[PDB]
């Protein structure tokens, strides 16, 4: 099986720093990248930048340049994301999505971390 | 920055029919335009990638075609249980950009 | 009303050297400020015009070629320098007027195991003249007895793969060159 489990339904005060998990299995974790998409309830998916699974460099999308960081702890088959200093406008799901280096089409599979905020 | 508009917004359809949903890229995405679907409360699923080729293991009722800045997939045999908020995607220029979505609805 | 430096710099698949993709940028306001003022690059080397004073000159035809070469062959993309990339791949003319922007990109183009998709031509029986894309793959005969159609003794397929790994030295890494030839 090649499936990417994700962390549970988060919920935090507007200002915490929280870290969703995308733990992979089934494929060679090094082979593909680890794009991270987010989706507000009444809007559409938005790519947020990948991490080369051999280095850990967080090349964020041109919009999510700041408080978001992707923390890769390899050799455990993990590709954690860590939103920091959360606001009230981030009440969106944040998906993992194995989208490689040469392909960049996701097969967006992340069960979806329901990051509600108030 | 690639402003990907997919139309029409919410187009109803009836069982067993053939429905077309189009997608237009502000700049050129020449042939990198993948197609996803998302039933509510779910992680989307790839359907068409590079806008022509079909993903292995999909129910091949639908396949897509197009190039340049005009892309689509036409459901050659619809069934009610889809009502899927279909998504464009391009893969040409960072950042990869999706489309808002053509929600399907039965009458 | 502004030239496409988004379709050619922020792109997903820079082409392979043998099929260097060339775009004609024309009839628009070009802002060469963003480019030179970005430190992402690592070989701006502008032969002909001067990197600094470049936003003023009204270049008549800008042709941004774009490819991926070995991490040490950035030299072979310079008016005059000759060798594998220059003679048997992409040749910058003796009197090149423009710049050779380039980043040594590993993250994007290097696979643990080898992105074997960025290619390069070696054995070629014609030093390519300035700006030529020999997309052909003819089985190259070298020894004597023509093979023709078959690869084997003294018969080598030209287009060989680079194969880039994220471990390789900074001279064997994938390098994305975007030579901006002006009038
Ligand atoms: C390709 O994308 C690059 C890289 O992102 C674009 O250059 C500029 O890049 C910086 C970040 O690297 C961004 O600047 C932004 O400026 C706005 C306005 O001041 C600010 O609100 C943001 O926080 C950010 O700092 C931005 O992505 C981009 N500049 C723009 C368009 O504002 C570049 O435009 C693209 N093309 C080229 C020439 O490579």
């Amino acid at each position: 099986q090649v499936q990417l489990v994700q962390s549970g339904s988060e919920l935090k005060k507007p200002g915490a720093s929280v870290k969703v998990s995308c733990k992979a299995s089934g494929y060679t974790f090094t082979d593909y990248g680890m794009n991270w998409v987010r989706q507000a309830p009444g809007q559409g998916l938005e790519w947020m930048g990948w991490i080369n699974t051999y280095s850990g460099e967080p090349t964020y999308a041109d919009d999510f340049r700041g408080r978001f960081v992707f923390s890769l702890d390899t050799s455990v088959s993990t590709a954690y994301l860590q939103i920091c200093s959360l606001k009230a406008e981030d009440t969106a799901v944040y998906y993992c999505a194995r989208g490689g280096n040469w392909d960049w089409y996701f097969d967006v599979w992340g069960q979806g971390t329901l990051v509600t905020v108030s | 920055d690639i402003q990907m508009t997919q139309s029409p917004s919410s187009l109803s359809a009836s069982v067993g029919d053939r429905v077309t949903i189009t997608c237009r890229a502000s700049q050129s995405v020449s042939n990198f335009l993948h197609w996803y679907q998302q039933k509510p409360g779910k992680a989307p699923k790839l359907l068409i990638y590079y806008a022509s080729q079909s993903i292995s293991g999909v129910p091949s009722r639908f396949s897509g075609s197009g190039s340049g800045t005009d892309f689509t997939l036409t459901i050659s045999s619809l069934q009610p249980e889809d009502f899927a908020t279909y998504y464009c995607q391009q893969s040409n220029t960072w950042p990869l950009t999706f489309g808002q979505g053509t929600k399907l609805e039965i009458k | 009303n502004l030239c496409p430096f988004g379709e050619v710099f922020n792109a997903t698949r820079f082409a392979s050297v043998y099929a260097w993709n060339r775009k004609r940028i024309s009839n628009c306001v070009a802002d060469y400020s963003v480019l030179y003022n970005s430190a992402s690059f690592s070989t701006f080397k502008c032969y002909g015009v001067s990197p600094t004073k470049l936003n003023d000159l009204c270049f008549t035809n800008v042709y941004a070629d774009s490819f991926v070469i070995r991490g040490d062959e950035v030299r072979q993309i310079a008016p005059g320098q000759t060798g594998n990339i220059a003679d048997y791949n992409y040749k910058l003319p003796d009197d090149f007027t423009g710049c050779v922007i380039a980043w040594n990109s590993n993250n994007l183009d290097s696979k643990v195991g080898g992105n074997y998709n960025y290619l390069y031509r070696l054995f070629r029986k014609s030093n390519l003249k300035p700006f030529e894309r020999d997309i052909s793959t003819e089985i190259y005969q070298a020894g004597s007895t023509p093979c023709n159609g078959v690869k084997g003794f003294n018969c080598y397929f030209p287009l060989q793969s680079y194969g880039f790994q994220p471990t390789y030295g900074v001279g064997y890494q994938p390098y994305r060159v975007v030579v901006l030839s002006f009038e």
